[PDB]
């Protein structure tokens, strides 16, 4: 899993790969890990599909009740707070990295990370999933904040692609959604138009030279490609 | 036997035990309140029976959260029960929803709670009207929940024994223009006019506001403005 969210001026992007794996087999290659909580507030789920689907459904339910009751929009902080509560109450029995991100008119776009222990941290961007370990340096090196919506979408797609090109546990599509004052725009990049992969990076086209032919010299030539 | 329990309708669909609790509120000391564009001011006439109370005794105005307060009118103990419930709702909003409770929400919650005690043979209605004054994200707001649990928003409001007069005086104010500074003066002034002197010889007027000058915190007003 690779999930992330990034703020831009006036909203957020969420992004995720689509793969759900039972270890080394892919049970679902088109999962949707961007889960709607309210109209403009989403979570990205990582960890146990079961656990995260159960919490998201629970929180989305509570939040719809709550919106009907106060007769007004919900804040992202409220959604994060609830998520945090539930994640923390059940921290021993669930595996669950969440990101809660969305747009509310009081605070603009926000991002909260709620990692396994049930901390809740408000950030500019957040990463989660097994694939996130690959993006920390990518962000450190290549993410400048203050990006436009469209730049930010493309950057999150790149970021996911980089992650899932190295994490065996992430893969497939890249789903994104933006969340701001306007209508949510979901997007889905199929793998074969991924903005990065190792199988198409020109610096990984030359094969490692492992299968040298038997020679009278130490000079390395190439792999032996043919018997003759 | 139609009027002994709040669990019972009369033949005209009235609930007498609620009307009766209502009378407790009307025979009580008077409160007024005004909701301006910059905040809410609520004032209330405390009637002492003794010359020897401490100033502060039997406060009828309670904070319920940073941004909200409840002035009770009627049986003060019953009101402190409501104030406790309002505070639990305010806490819940902060603890679960990580937001200050909007005032309309708070007053609805207060109303629901008061109404609940008008449905069941085992409890009686509360003998107090709560005035709720909030200034959360929904803006300045002033509600009143009566013993039936009916809740209404007001620009200005008067409860208790001088309510009919105090309303006549509150109608003379211009709510569109009036500011929390002016209102502390007016609302207090009003409670001095409608106070009856030969009955209730000992009285202070407690005032509180929540407004832009108080950093939208609900507080007793300093006793220089009165």
């Amino acid at each position: 899993t690779t999930i992330l969210a990034v703020s831009y001026n006036g909203g957020v992007v969420l992004a995720a790969d689509s793969r759900t794996s039972s270890g080394t087999y892919v049970v679902n290659r088109a999962s949707n890990k961007l889960t709607k909580l309210t109209k403009k507030i989403y979570c990205c789920r990582s960890g146990s599909a079961a656990d995260t689907q159960a919490l998201a459904e629970r929180v989305s339910n509570y939040l719809g009740s709550y919106q009907t009751d106060i007769g007004a929009g919900v804040n992202v902080a409220t959604a994060a707070n609830l998520f945090q509560k539930m994640c923390y109450m059940n921290r021993w029995n669930i595996s669950a990295g969440i990101i809660v991100a969305g747009y509310d008119p009081i605070n603009g776009g926000s991002v909260y990370s709620i990692p396994s222990g049930g901390s809740c941290v408000k950030l500019d961007y957040a990463l989660g999933g097994s694939g996130s370990i690959f993006l920390y340096s990518f962000f450190d090196a290549n993410y400048k904040p203050g990006m436009s919506k469209s730049e930010c979408v493309a950057f999150c797609q790149r970021a996911v692609a980089h992650a899932y090109s190295r994490d065996g546990s992430s893969g497939g599509l890249i789903r994104t959604i933006t969340l701001d004052a306007d209508e949510p725009e979901d997007q889905t990049i199929p793998w074969n138009r991924s903005p990065y992969c190792m199988e198409k990076d020109p610096k990984y086209v030359t094969q490692a030279t492992q299968n040298q032919p038997f020679s009278s010299s130490a000079k390395i030539t190439g792999n032996r490609m043919s018997s003759t | 036997g139609h009027d002994q329990s709040t669990d019972v309708f009369s033949a005209e669909g009235r609930v007498f035990q609620v009307e009766y609790a209502g009378k407790a509120v009307d025979n009580s000391s008077t409160a007024v309140a005004a909701c301006c564009k910059d905040g809410v001011v609520v004032a209330v006439e405390k009637v002492h029976t003794s010359r020897m109370l401490e100033k502060g005794s039997n406060n009828r105005i309670h904070a319920v959260d940073r941004q909200a307060g409840i002035c009770i009118c009627g049986l003060l103990p019953d009101g402190r029960a409501i104030v406790s419930r309002a505070r639990q709702e305010a806490e819940n909003s902060r603890d679960i929803f990580a937001t200050p409770i909007r005032g309309s929400v708070l007053a609805n919650r207060v109303g629901e709670f008061m109404h609940a005690y008008t449905t069941h043979f085992a409890y009686r209605p509360f003998g107090c009207s709560a005035i709720i004054a909030s200034y959360a994200d929904d803006g300045p707001q002033l509600f009143v929940s009566d013993p039936s649990g009916t809740v209404a928003g007001y620009y200005g409001v008067a409860l208790g024994k001088a309510k009919t007069v105090a309303k006549s005086e509150l109608e003379k104010l211009d709510f569109s223009s009036l500011t929390c500074d002016e209102a502390v003066g007016k609302l207090a002034s009003i409670l001095h006019e409608v106070h009856d002197k030969q009955k209730d010889k000992l009285y202070e007027v407690e005032v509180a506001w929540v407004c832009d000058k108080s950093d939208r915190k609900f507080v007793h007003v300093p006793a220089d403005m009165v």
